[PDB]
RNA sequence: GCGAAGAACCUUACCUGGUCUUGACAUCCACGGAAGUUUUCAGAGAUGAGAAUGUGCCUUCGGGAACCGUGAGACAGGUGCUGCAUGGCUGUCGUCAGCUCGUGUUGUGAAAUGUUGGGUUAAGUCCCGCAACGAGCGCAACCCUUAUCCUUUGUUGCCAGCGGUCCGGCCGGGAACUCAAAGGAGACUGCCAGUGAUAAACUGGAGGAAGGUGGGGAUGACGUCAAGUCAUCAUGGCCCUUACGACCAGGGCUACACACGUGCUACAAUGGCGCAUACAAAGAGAAGCGACCUCGCGAGAGCAAGCGGACCUCAUAAAGUGCGUCGUAGUCCGGAUUGGAGUCUGCAACUCGACUCCAUGAAGUCGGAAUCGCUAGUAAUCGUGGAUCAGAAUGCCACGGUG
RNA sequence: ACUAUGGUUUUUAUU
């Protein structure tokens, strides 16, 4: 019964919007449609740049889009001004003039997304990524964390057979909408599967 | 569902704009006598009855992710079968959860 | 002594006051005869009151709103038997043997998913 | 001579908001009309809960959308020529009208 | 199972009078109109007073005394034996399941005006003489052999 | 009324006839043209041939990008096959009290113990005592909603007190009330009396607007059927290639011997008819919602203000009330297949769609065995809006009266 | 007191 999705219950929690605008409901529908177009122009222009979230602010005549990485400098860019194709990318497609915005990751190694894209990277070539999973529950919890899990599952071959893979420590409650816990999913789009991985992060209820 | 909508889209919107969307108002007019002594409406009715092939009928938008006839939220232009991580995650303004 | 009170059931919602002087009521700014029900007269205020008297040595003010108008004479008394209810110390028990100082929280009750009005369970019937 | 209206989406931002124009077009001149909360046209956007098969429950969500007029009476063009050029953050609407 | 809510106390009224006057104006509620009883309440008794009792005060005692349930009848198991079982109904509500009996039978019968179809039911109330009653005492006449059990 | 928010065309799987072959659509590697507009014939159309017409962007002027078209091979493509195949998504046991593991203990071992046994509960809930002692998921709580008291600002919402006033918040003014939204406060088995290894824990009472997981939601513990879904979205392997692919037109889905599922309106007379007469509430809305007013028996169609919506408009509350009248009748009530003329969208409603006006008229006397659903604002009952949408639903999603 | 019958084969990890 239910479960529909392990997010769409806490996230308004003190949790403003991913994108901030306001529009008329008869201007609305291509308002948002550019605003999925923003996202799209975004990851077909940047890539391994260390990227966690991005948010969109859409104030008058002006758009912003804040990158939080773990890496600034990768993103930033050479000389720490190749921003200019990063910047205009979202100008012509959302109709307005834009702003450039970085931000830097709080603990990037006990953030579940960077943690998870570490363990893709590995996936997608098929070794390391068991010890890679191992050291990231090992240092976790030297790290901030009150428990951490992660899971792959099903194919991995080669052969046939299916098998689990976690690693664990400590507690990762879920249902408790004070936990603050962190959850993300990821993806490696192989020759040999889809191979996704998931990881969950619990650093403390409040 | 196949990807087929965009090799008739790309035929049927300039069908629209030539042939519909602004020939509506014409029709309170277009075959009015005492309107008009110019002759100015026979010549538009002969290229008005040209094309017969969609526009109001035989033709429906349909959803950008997938041609489904159906599941386009009017006022958002998004599928319902297509927008549950961006809705949960909170990435439409103004959409508010949990209980009420 | 000057009396007032506050009520509300099922979209209606009152208010009484009341002062020491000759039996007059007024409902909606108008004398009590400018008004209509198909029930007698002056009941609803009178009869939950006969144990201290009522509407012959007082003077009378009302409003109503919304909802039913038998629902609104309810709202009324619940109105006034609040605002009196303090006129004594048994009083505030004496009118629970009636009921009317409690409140009748009827307003439409939450819809459930995925059923249709309110609570009410799923019915899948045959086999 | 003329008059303001602000939208939202959000009770507290309409109000981060609405400290804003206090501050922009209320001081000089001094006017001293506070703001009113008006109607929120509370809906419920509704979908079906499940992308397959399911057609009997729906995933239900709060909509709201706020309104302030705030008040102006002085009747200079001025009193809203800071308004249209500062802020005002990203998830308001402003309109100017009369 | 054993809760269950408990059951209701239910009302007089302050013009109708008695719990059971007050409940003849509540059952038997179809669209919910809510003025058709109060027309039908104790005015079907001045040709009942002349028909089959006497006084309007008398008339709905005397039917509510020859329409008297004292024994209820049900199946009851015990393994591999079943038996129609006879049981003595509680007095508190005794009354007022015999007026059930009454109002619904106006609703059931289709003949003439309404203005009929419940005093015509009531001047066979106040003699005992409802419908089948000969073979609905033949099944409690024959469930009384089974209060000696096996 | 499941896959699928509307079956004329279109949808749609299916059938037929046309037609295309590196393919409608993609990359790779080459070679030209801007993207593309205008127009005539032929062809069911897809197209097949002609005749006019355009030269945008970046250029170091070399050629090129987006984009269009044509190739040689690898290939593209598939409502093809399969969830006893995979990623995903669901259906169901399950708001039930359950699930599982470490250390000690027992046993030759699978396994046991813990989780037992006594009290208690909604409860693996709390306490006690045991060769057991502990720990996590589920429970319970955090989230969210509501009857109540307090508080904040007053237009397009309200008006007690106070001054004026046909005596309308209207004008001076003002939050006692209402509306709007928010934030605080109230309730805790706390207090009492009993019941109970005075343990752990129930029952009842007072005071209260509210009484005992506060009431009600959000939920869904491993596993189970080794369930369904490739045709909601992806995809492997096999299989199809001048094609099972995909560009079109014409046909199929109300094709018929009857059964099966789920609903609608009646069979009334507390009803039917005639006549008079009252109150909304929530919603949507600029080639819009359309007032007042006309024209047409009428569906509708016109003229022409208000208002981009707490404002104006859609718009009219029905049930009811109350006086006459008929009188349980296969007709008096009920309305199906009719007979006639009208209203409408669109390329077009003959055949598969809806509406209206005036006559006619069949079935229908509460239903077979059997078996299905419940509990206060619930059942039944009567009004309104909106979504889907070229056009059309007694369906779907919301609002309110009588109860 | 409703209950007799029910063809074949059946799933996870190993050096």
């Amino acid at each position: 019964g239910q479960k529909v999705h392990p997010n769409g219950i806490r996230l308004g929690i003190v949790k403003p919007w991913n994108s901030t605008w306001f529009a008329n409901t008869k201007e609305f529908a291509d308002n948002l449609d550019s605003d999925f177009k923003v996202r799209q122009y975004l990851t077909k222009e940047l890539a391994k740049a260390s990227v966690s979230r991005i948010v969109i602010e859409r104030p008058a005549k002006s758009i912003r889009v804040t990158i939080h990485t773990a890496r600034p400098g990768i993103v930033i860019g050479k000389k720490g001004e190749d921003v200019e194709k990063l910047r205009k990318v979202v100008a012509d497609i959302a109709g307005v003039p834009a702003q450039i915005n970085i931000a830097e990751v709080r603990k990037p190694e006990l953030d579940a997304k960077l943690v998870a894209d570490s363990i893709t990277s590995q996936l997608e070539r098929r070794v390391m990524f068991r010890r890679a999973m191992k050291r990231a529950v090992q240092n976790a919890m030297r790290l901030g964390a009150k428990g951490i899990k992660v899971e792959v599952s099903g194919r991995l071959g080669g052969a046939e057979i299916a098998r689990t893979e976690w690693y664990r420590e400590g507690r990762v409650p879920l249902h408790t909408l004070r936990a603050d816990i962190d959850y993300n999913t990821s993806e490696a789009h192989t020759t040999y599967g889809v191979i996704g991985v998931k990881v969950w992060i619990f650093k403390g209820e409040i | 569902a196949k990807q087929s909508m965009k090799a008739r889209e790309v035929k049927r919107v300039a069908l629209a704009d030539k042939y519909f969307a602004k020939r509506a108002e014409l029709k309170a007019i277009i075959s009015d006598v005492n309107a008009s002594d110019e002759d100015r409406w026979n010549a538009v009715l002969k290229l008005q009855t040209l094309p017969r092939d969609s526009s109001p009928s035989r033709q429906r938008n349909r959803c950008r992710q997938t041609g489904r006839p159906h599941g386009f939220l009017r006022k958002f232009g998004l599928s319902r079968i297509k927008v549950r991580e961006a809705a949960m995650r909170g990435e439409i303004p103004g959409l508010k959860k949990a209980s009420w | 002594n000057q009396y007032y009170g506050t009520g509300r059931r099922k979209s209606s919602a009152a208010r009484v006051f009341i002062k020491p002087g000759n039996g007059k009521i007024v409902i909606n700014q108008r004398s009590l005869e400018q008004y209509f029900g198909r029930e007698t007269a002056r009941m609803v205020v009178r009869q939950p009151l006969e144990l201290v008297d009522m509407v012959e040595k007082l003077d009378l003010y009302i409003t109503v709103k919304g909802g039913g108008i038998s629902g609104q004479a309810g709202a009324i008394r619940h109105g006034i038997t609040r605002a009196l209810m303090e006129y004594d110390e048994s009083l505030r028990s004496e009118l629970r043997k009636a009921g009317f100082v409690t409140r009748d929280a009827r307003q439409v009750e939450r819809k459930k998913v995925g059923l249709r009005k309110a609570r009410r369970r799923p019915q899948f019937s045959k086999r | 001579r003329i008059r303001i209206r602000l939208k939202a989406f959000d009770h507290r931002l309409i109000d981060q908001a609405t400290a804003e124009i206090v501050e922009t077009a209320k001081r000089t001149g001094a006017q001293v009309r506070g703001p009113i909360p008006l109607p929120t046209r509370k809906e419920r956007f509704t979908v079906l809960i499940s992308p397959h098969v399911n057609k009997d429950a729906r995933d239900q969500y709060e909509i709201r959308t706020h309104l302030r007029l705030v008040d102006i009476v002085e009747p200079t063009e001025k009193t809203v020529d800071a308004l249209m050029r500062l802020d005002l953050a990203a998830g308001v609407d402003v309109q100017i009208s009369l | 199972r054993r809760r269950v809510i408990g059951q209701r106390k239910i009302l007089p009224d302050p013009k109708f009078g008695s719990e059971l006057l007050a409940k003849f104006v509540n059952i038997l509620m179809v669209d919910g109109k809510k003025s058709t009883a109060e027309s039908i309440v104790y005015s079907a008794l001045e040709t009942l007073a002349q028909r089959s009792g006497k006084s309007e005060l008398e008339a709905f005692e005397v039917a509510l005394e020859n329409v008297r349930p004292t024994v209820e009848v049900k199946s009851r198991r015990v393994g591999g034996s079943t038996y129609q079982v006879p049981v003595e109904v509680r007095p508190v509500r005794r009354n007022a399941l015999a007026m059930r009996w009454i109002v619904e039978a106006a609703r059931k019968r289709g003949d003439k005006s309404m203005a009929l179809r419940l005093a015509n039911e009531l001047s066979d109330a106040a003699e005992n003489k409802g419908t089948a009653v000969k073979k609905r005492e033949d099944v409690h006449r024959m469930a009384e052999a089974n209060k000696a059990f096996a």
